[PDB]
């Protein structure tokens, strides 16, 4: 029986534990003896299952922390709407979105920094933004700063509500453990109620607000003369002027004359030629269909009325001759281990963010997004990075489950047990795949660089020499181009111009165009396959050997996070699953850097550019297919050539990017001191420094220590990632703002 | 035991175990049904009485301008011309006075009998409640001393009329959205031509 | 117990009813520490007495100006008018004089707070008993209370303390109203009262134009 | 740092423009842009899609050193 | 209030307050006296 | 009334409800095995109908009848019928 069960007033609201750092931990609550305690307090703060073994207390902490995160996100979102309302050129941009650059940040005049308030157009000075908010606000139908102010105020009210709820559901009415373990009810509610009703309500907003206002905007009406959204709500004749089926009202819906609504629920495909964005009527039909599908999906699981599926029964039924007991025991794992749930959800959420990056560049859903090249590059790169980090986190929390929550008694000859029982085969086969991929992907580039340096371009892997055509992807492109003819007859156009066909041009600039694939694309895709497989190898090997190995048979007793098991057995540094996360982060960085470099160069060379009478003048003039098949081509024609904007940015509004470019190079190099060294050296150096302080009677009572081995690794990888990613960030943004 | 208890709780919301804290407790939910019921009876009588009296000529205001959603509550749907005070100043007064009433009632709920202790211009004599939050009684709230022997029957009648009024107020809202006319205008069109004026013809 | 600010709610436990104006109001528990509570008591007294003097010096000149007998400028303009009318008295000299005089008296009050009765030693011009102080925030003596209204009887002193703290809180709220009304109307407070008296159903916060920017 | 200094100061002296070092070396973007970026242009064009010249051995060894450096990490 | 002021006396809160004061002082000096190179 | 679409919708809802009432569908009080064999289930839901037909069964079967009828109507309009 699914029911609400809470405990009343479980935790008093008091500042007493605020005054006692480390109160949550039995080891840390006694206070410091050394400086290691300062770091351990922050490192252990959100490790709830380390604080207690009671699953109910952990779950309550997780629920209220999630409310806190939602409140922070709403404060951030309300800030973005407020800065659009108060510190932006949004209304001017609305009158002229082709020539005016979006800006919603203004710097104060002090120490000369007002040079960063660039001349972005619309009689406005400020920092140019690349988040895409203007295009999103325009698609929503927002025409004034007053509506941006209203959303900002409403967001802060909802942010306060989230913070109230987190306090309330931890301190006043904390749900019991059986409430959280109602996974069938939660899936039913999150499918039908969150996603389904969310999509239905957003289809409602699109149909009643976004469609008529954007129709008038693309007709050329001044935004100040467009009627407000509630005028389209209250005056059905006003909406029927733009969509004549609205004169029939809701009668076509209730009599199943759905084809009457074809004027605002469409299946055009492709892009709106005025704006370069997806048709908003297509989006309304999409979100309506999505809403219906999710509302149906939320009725699968049994809660209180007999009908529906038991997830445990489904899992226990799916077993076969190769797989022993199959999915038995997985329901108990996924209803008792928060870490197993986090591993799955991080893997899929990160993969989703990466898919979002690809789908939004190829099918730009916002008006004037596709010709705002800075915004396009930024959102692709951002969502790619978020996805990669989330996937590495999935590997981490899978390993944490394996160390802390795995129980061999509950996994006898099931899928998890059998996977552990052939981990050597899995890891050795993946090792071979990674070596093969590295050879036959990177060695092709090395072959090409060597042939080109020796003056033998005819011996190269290229489109004008030994060819490696990606014929499968080319066939996929041709199939998707030909789809409106036969396999999707009621769709007027293909889903994206990238498959084939004509250039979509907005304001004399390319919004989208066919993206052809040749030998360089083959080579870089196999680079992607190689880097992804190596990152998988590191993370999966960390998960499979988290508990034991032939080297260290009792590794689970050493925990998830430990530096080593000593210099013996030849040396066992970085055997822990945590250290596999540490190495997988670097390989994720390598992989995703090549992915976003591939994106930036290929769009600049083959898609983006200006339209003339003769054709398209691309930003870097088609040089991807000529030189992306050598490493020297990447180094010269991408890195050296395109860094001209960031290193010449001094004295302009883009000078902040030049400074951040240098500072990020610095932070990256700074990280190597942590990664390459070891704490024994630093502790001895601190001994000499401490002697100097003791001589002058300025030695602290909290005894200074070098960072732990694990903290040295964590600091090193954090500064490595921050420096490298911020270097690419400044390079990208200065380049595409200055030449876009 | 409870008045108007039909055993209708398909979402088991009045289950007592586990629902100790918060607003999903049984006591709060019965109290809230009673409060909703009484407000709905005031609304269901009041959202159609000016229209009925204007149609019959008892009041001089035209029936179009005293329709409940055109009299100032939703100014996009209409504003009544010149009350003695503008609606926002009236709302300010309403906030102050209704907050006084509602916070005193709430303090009786959380702390029963506490509103009969502190000086309130002598009004605290009749504001001690009864220990039952939905049914305070006393010398004012039951000033005619009704329900000497049929108090449970009167509670059932109050809840039945309140549920009917709640449904009627929902009907007022739905019919206002669908037809953009008053509820009595809808009733008279249904009476004058029943086949040609209903939900199938308004859709 | 005593009357409380929110009837039916128990008063804040660190407030016991001994202080004047104790209605148990401390929802943030700012007076949890007793020494910080004494400091906040002196803060409230200084704020309330300053507010009462200032509200008198706004209201009575504005009432006299409204009658037409005099032409005293409104409170938000008086510094500008004074400076324009006093070119031989610079702003910085006036500020320096005010800062040194208030510094002397406020440092004496501060040192009495740190050490009660320590200004009674006769260092300032031989004054001994008049600077000893009666209680926290209530100096008394023959200089601060020359009519002796605190030395008559206990109940009279408690009555006057209640009168003082309640009128002081009212004057603080009134000064907040003065600020808000000047920002919303651009007029003085007696001008606002006269406009409301002439036509009250039309002269309300809802029609000033800034409280409801619709 | 020592050899960067020697080479950049002498590059300005040999090309007859001492003002490049004197003005750009006081900040690190000057070092990056006017020493490393500016003087790598002929080197990385030792081989390109258009052909190769005698600097192609140095372009290849340049990349070779970058690769060996990275492998050490 | 004693527990709250003890929290405000924890090292990062004191660091935040002190560095906000120091940074604000430097910023306002450079606002009132722009571009100081020499004494 | 009497129109084609009304006929498909009413007929589909009626047959799905009647199949549920007479034990030819999974219901609240009878559930299907993996091999699709109906066995009784103690749902605890009160029902005045002697066959154990609950309001939950009415809601789900009317929904499925509406879904089948609407898909059939749109498909027959698309096919030309
Ligand atoms: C396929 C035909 C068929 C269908 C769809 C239904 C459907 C229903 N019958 Mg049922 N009956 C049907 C045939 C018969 N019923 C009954 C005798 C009853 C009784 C006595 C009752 C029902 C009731 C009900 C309802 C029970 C669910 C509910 O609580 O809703 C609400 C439901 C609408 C109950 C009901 O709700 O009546 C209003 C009820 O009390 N039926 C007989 C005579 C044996 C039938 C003969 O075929
Ligand atoms: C993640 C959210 C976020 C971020 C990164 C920013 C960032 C910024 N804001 Mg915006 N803001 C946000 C959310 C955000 N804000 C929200 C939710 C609101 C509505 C309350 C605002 C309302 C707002 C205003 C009204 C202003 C800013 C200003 C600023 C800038 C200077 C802030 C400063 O120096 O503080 C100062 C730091 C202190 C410690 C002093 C705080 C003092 C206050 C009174 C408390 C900075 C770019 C300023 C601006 O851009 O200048 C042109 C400015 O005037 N913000
Ligand atoms: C239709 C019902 C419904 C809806 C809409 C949601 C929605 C949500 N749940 Mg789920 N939940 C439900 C029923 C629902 N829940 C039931 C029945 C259970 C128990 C089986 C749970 C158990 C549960 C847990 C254990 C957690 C969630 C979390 C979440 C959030 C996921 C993150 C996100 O996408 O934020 C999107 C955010 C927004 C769109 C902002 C608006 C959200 C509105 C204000 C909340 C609406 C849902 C709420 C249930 C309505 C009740 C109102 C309340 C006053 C009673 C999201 C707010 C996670 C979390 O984030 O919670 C803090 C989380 O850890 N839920
Ligand atoms: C450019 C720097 C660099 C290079 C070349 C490598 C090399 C390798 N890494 Mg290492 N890695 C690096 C940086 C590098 N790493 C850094 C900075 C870290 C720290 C985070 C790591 C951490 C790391 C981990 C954690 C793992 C690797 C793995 C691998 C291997 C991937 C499989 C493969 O591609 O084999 C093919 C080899 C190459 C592509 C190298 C180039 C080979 C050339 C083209 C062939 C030349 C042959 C030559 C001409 C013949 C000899 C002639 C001569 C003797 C005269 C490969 C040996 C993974 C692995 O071991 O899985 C199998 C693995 O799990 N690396
Ligand atoms: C992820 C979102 C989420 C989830 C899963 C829950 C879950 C729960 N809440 Mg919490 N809550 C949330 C967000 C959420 N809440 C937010 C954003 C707020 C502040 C607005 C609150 C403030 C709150 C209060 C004050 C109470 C709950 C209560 C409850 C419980 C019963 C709710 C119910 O019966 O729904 C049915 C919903 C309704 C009957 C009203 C819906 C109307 C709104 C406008 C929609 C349940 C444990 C109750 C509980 O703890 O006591 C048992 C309770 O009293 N919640
Ligand atoms: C908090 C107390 C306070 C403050 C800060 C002010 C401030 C001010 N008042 Mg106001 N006043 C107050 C209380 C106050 N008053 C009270 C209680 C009444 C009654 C008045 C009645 C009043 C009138 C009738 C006038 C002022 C004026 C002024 C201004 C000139 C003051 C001056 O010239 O000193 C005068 C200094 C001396 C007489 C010398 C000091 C005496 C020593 C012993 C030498 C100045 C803005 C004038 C104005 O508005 O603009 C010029 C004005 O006409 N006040
Ligand atoms: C704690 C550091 C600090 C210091 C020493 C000062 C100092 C000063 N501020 Mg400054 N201020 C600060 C932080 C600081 N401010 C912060 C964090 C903000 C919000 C961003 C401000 C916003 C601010 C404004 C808006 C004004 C001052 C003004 C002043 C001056 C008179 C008061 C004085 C020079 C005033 C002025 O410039 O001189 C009259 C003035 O109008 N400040
Ligand atoms: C009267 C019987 C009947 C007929 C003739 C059709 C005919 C059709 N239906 Mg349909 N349907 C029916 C009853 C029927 N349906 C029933 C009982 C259901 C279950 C509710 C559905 C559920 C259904 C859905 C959900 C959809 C169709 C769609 C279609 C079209 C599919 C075209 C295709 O080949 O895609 C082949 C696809 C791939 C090979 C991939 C076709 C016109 C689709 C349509 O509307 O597109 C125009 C569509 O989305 N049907
Ligand atoms: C019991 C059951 C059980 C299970 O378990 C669950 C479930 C199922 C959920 C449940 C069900 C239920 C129900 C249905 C609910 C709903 C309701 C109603 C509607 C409410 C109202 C409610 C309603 C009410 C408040 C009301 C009131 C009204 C008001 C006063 C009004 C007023 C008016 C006036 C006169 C006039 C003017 O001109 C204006 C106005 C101002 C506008
Ligand atoms: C015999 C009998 C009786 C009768 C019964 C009846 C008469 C019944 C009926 C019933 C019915 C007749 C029912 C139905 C229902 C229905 C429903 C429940 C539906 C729903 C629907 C839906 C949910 C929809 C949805 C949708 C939409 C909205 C859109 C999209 C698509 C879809 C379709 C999904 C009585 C009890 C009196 C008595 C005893 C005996
Ligand atoms: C540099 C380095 C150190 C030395 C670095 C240390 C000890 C970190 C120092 C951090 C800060 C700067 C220490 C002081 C923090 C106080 C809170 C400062 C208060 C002063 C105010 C001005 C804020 C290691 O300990 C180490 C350990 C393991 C592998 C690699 C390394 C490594 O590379």
């Amino acid at each position: 029986k699914v029911k609400i069960v809470v405990d009343g007033n479980p935790v008093e609201t008091s500042f007493e534990r605020w005054a006692k750092p480390g109160h949550f931990s039995r080891t840390l609550s006694k206070g410091p003896s050394t400086t290691t305690w300062i770091w351990n307090l922050h490192a252990d703060a959100h490790d709830f299952d380390s604080h207690t073994s009671d699953l109910e207390e952990i779950s309550r902490k997780v629920f209220s922390a999630h409310f806190g995160q939602l409140g922070i996100i709403l404060i951030w979102l309300s800030g973005m709407y407020f800065h659009g309302a108060r510190f932006s050129n949004y209304e001017a941009w609305l009158s002229d979105p082709i020539h005016i650059k979006p800006s919603a940040q203004v710097v104060w005049p002090v120490v000369g920094q007002e040079i960063l308030n660039g001349d972005v157009g619309g009689g406005f000075q400020g920092v140019q933004i690349t988040s895409g908010f203007f295009q999103l606000w325009r698609a929503s139908g927002i025409t004034s700063e007053l509506q941006l102010y209203s959303t900002a105020i409403g967001g802060l009210v909802l942010a306060a509500a989230m913070f109230f709820a987190g306090w309330f559901h931890y301190h006043k009415a904390a749900p019991k453990l059986e409430w959280f373990q109602n996974v069938e009810s939660m899936l039913n509610h999150h499918l039908a109620g969150l996603l389904g009703l969310g999509s239905l309500a957003w289809a409602g907003h699109q149909i009643h607000v976004s469609l008529p206002i954007n129709k008038l905007l693309d007709a050329g009406v001044d935004p100040k003369e467009i009627p407000l959204p509630h005028e389209f709500i209250l005056n059905r004749d006003l909406m029927a002027q733009l969509y004549p089926s609205f004169s029939k009202g809701l009668a076509p819906f209730f009599t199943i004359n759905w084809s009457e609504y074809s004027d605002f629920l469409t299946f055009q495909g492709g892009l709106n030629p005025v704006t370069g964005g997806l048709w908003l009527s297509d989006q309304a039909h999409h979100h309506l269909a999505i809403a219906v599908l999710f509302l149906v999906a939320g009725h699968q699981y049994r809660t209180n009325w007999g009908i529906g599926h038991s997830i445990k029964e489904i899992l226990e039924a799916h077993k076969g001759p190769f797989t022993g007991e199959g999915h038995k025991g997985l329901y108990e794992i996924l209803t008792t281990s928060w870490h197993a749930q986090l591993a799955i959800n991080l893997a899929l959420f990160g993969s989703l963010s990466i898919i979002v990056a690809h789908h939004m560049y190829s099918m730009p859903p916002y008006p004037y997004l596709a010709t705002d090249y800075g915004t396009q590059l930024s959102i692709f790169t951002h969502h790619t990075w978020i996805g990669g980090f989330c996937i590495v986190g999935a590997g981490a929390h899978a390993a944490i489950f394996m160390v802390r929550d795995y129980d061999p008694t509950n996994n006898y000859n099931n899928l998890l047990d059998r996977v552990i029982r052939h981990r050597d085969a899995i890891v050795s086969h993946l090792n071979w795949v990674c070596i093969f991929l590295g050879f036959h992907s990177f060695g092709l580039y090395i072959h090409n660089d060597t042939m080109s340096a020796l003056g033998r371009p005819q011996d190269m892997f290229s489109d004008t020499a030994i060819q490696l055509q990606p014929v499968f992807a080319q066939w996929i492109q041709n199939t998707h181009l030909s789809a409106p003819q036969f396999t999707a007859p009621n769709a007027l156009a293909p889903t994206s111009p990238v498959w084939g066909g004509d250039v979509v041009a907005v304001g004399g600039k390319v919004a989208a165009m066919p993206i052809t694939l040749g030998t360089a694309d083959f080579m870089v895709h196999h680079i992607h396959a190689f880097t992804i497989h190596v990152t998988v190898l590191i993370l999966l090997k960390g998960v499979l050997y988290a508990r034991s190995s032939r080297l260290i048979p009792d590794k689970a007793n050493l925990g998830f996070r430990f530096p080593c098991d000593g210099p013996g057995r030849g040396g066992t540094c970085q055997v822990s699953a945590w250290d596999h996360v540490f190495l997988g982060l670097f390989w994720m960085y390598n992989s995703l850097s090549i992915a976003i470099f591939h994106f930036s160069w290929k769009m600049q060379s083959d898609v983006w550019g200006t339209v003339n009478s003769t054709g398209v003048s691309h930003i870097t003039g088609g040089n991807f297919s000529q030189s992306a098949n050598t490493i020297n081509g990447w180094l010269r024609d991408f890195l050296w050539a395109q860094s001209s904007q960031v290193i010449q940015s001094y004295g302009s509004a883009l000078s902040a990017y030049g400074l951040i470019f240098l500072g990020a190079h610095f932070i990256w190099a700074f990280s190597l001191m942590f990664l390459f060294s070891g704490r024994g050296y630093w502790q001895e150096l601190i001994e000499s420094i401490v002697w100097a302080h003791n001589k002058l009677k300025v030695a602290p009572s909290i005894q200074p220590r070098a960072l732990s081995i694990t903290q040295g690794r964590a600091v090193g990888v954090a500064h490595y990632l921050l420096g490298g990613i911020a270097t690419t960030w400044s390079f990208f943004l200065a380049r595409i703002i200055a030449v876009g | 035991a409870l008045p108007a208890d039909y055993g209708f709780d398909p979402l088991g919301l009045l289950d007592p175990e586990g629902k100790g804290a918060g607003f999903v407790s049984p006591a709060w939910l019965q109290y809230s049904e009673v409060i909703h019921a009484r407000w709905a009876m005031l609304g269901a009588a009041g959202c159609i009485a000016p229209e009925i009296l204007a149609t019959a000529g008892v009041i001089p205001q035209t029936p179009d301008e005293v329709i409940w959603f055109k009299s100032g509550v939703i100014p996009p749907a209409g504003v009544y011309d010149k009350y003695w005070l503008d609606p926002y100043s009236l709302f300010f007064i309403e906030v102050i006075l209704v907050q006084f009433a509602e916070l005193r009632r709430w303090q009786d709920f959380r702390n029963p009998g506490s509103q009969g202790k502190q000086y309130f211009l002598g009004l605290e004599e009749v504001l001690k409640g009864s220990g039952d939050p939905s049914y305070p009684g006393g010398q004012f709230f039951n000033l005619f001393n009704l329900g000497k022997s049929d108090l449970k029957e009167l509670k059932t009648k109050e809840l039945k009329n309140g549920r009917l009024a709640m449904l009627a107020v929902f009907g007022y809202g739905a019919q206002a959205v669908i037809t953009a006319e008053g509820p009595f205008k809808n009733l008279t069109d249904h009476l004058s031509d029943p086949t040609g004026h209903n939900i199938l013809t308004n859709f | 117990d005593r009357q409380v600010w929110f009837p039916g709610n128990a008063p804040a436990p660190h407030l016991d009813g001994s202080l004047p104006g104790d209605f148990g109001f401390d929802p943030l528990s700012l007076g949890s520490d007793p020494q910080l509570l004494k400091w906040f008591q002196q803060a409230e007294l200084v704020h309330g007495r300053t507010a009462m003097t200032a509200v008198a010096g706004i209201l009575f000149p504005a009432v006299a100006t409204k009658a037409g007998v005099v032409n005293i400028p409104q409170w938000y303009d008086a510094g500008s008018v004074w400076v324009q009318n006093n070119p031989n008295f610079p702003f910085a000299a006036l500020l320096f004089i005010q800062i040194i005089l208030t510094g002397w008296v406020e440092t004496k009050r501060w040192l009495d707070f740190k050490n009660p009765g320590s200004q009674a030693d006769g260092s300032f011009l031989g004054v001994t008993d008049d600077f000893k102080g009666v209680a926290n925030g209530y100096p008394g003596g023959k200089l601060f209370d020359p009519f002796g209204l605190s030395r008559g009887s206990e109940g009279q002193l408690q009555k006057y303390q209640e009168n003082e703290i309640k009128n002081g809180r009212l004057a603080m709220v009134a000064f907040l109203g003065f600020i808000a009304q000047h920002a919303a109307t651009g007029k003085g407070p007696i001008d606002n009262l006269a406009d409301h008296l002439a036509n009250p159903t039309a002269v309300t916060f809802a029609t000033n134009g800034v409280s409801l920017p619709f | 740092w020592v050899t960067f200094y020697f080479h950049w100061k002498h590059l300005g002296i040999w090309q007859g423009n001492v003002n490049q070092f004197n003005e750009s070396s006081t900040y690190l973007m000057g070092w990056l842009r006017d020493y490393l970026w500016l003087n790598s242009s002929q080197l990385i064009n030792g081989y390109n899609p258009f052909g190769m010249n005698s600097l192609s051995v140095w372009a290849w060894m340049f990349l070779f050193g970058h690769l060996i450096y990275a492998t050490g990490f | 209030m004693k527990n709250f002021t003890t929290y405000l006396s924890t090292a990062p809160v004191v660091a935040l307050i002190w560095f906000t004061f120091t940074a604000g002082l430097l910023i306002e000096i450079n606002r009132f006296f722009p571009d100081p190179l020499v004494f | 009334i009497g129109s084609t679409t009304n006929l498909i919708i009413c007929s589909s809802t009626a047959i799905f409800l009647a199949a549920g009432r007479f034990g030819l569908t999974p219901s609240a009080n009878r559930l299907a095995s993996p091999g699709l064999k109906l066995s009784p289930n103690n749902s605890g839901l009160q029902t005045g109908d002697p066959a154990g037909f609950t309001a939950t069964d009415v809601l789900y079967l009317g929904t499925i009848g509406h879904v089948v009828g609407i898909g059939s109507i749109l498909g027959l309009k698309a096919i030309g019928a």
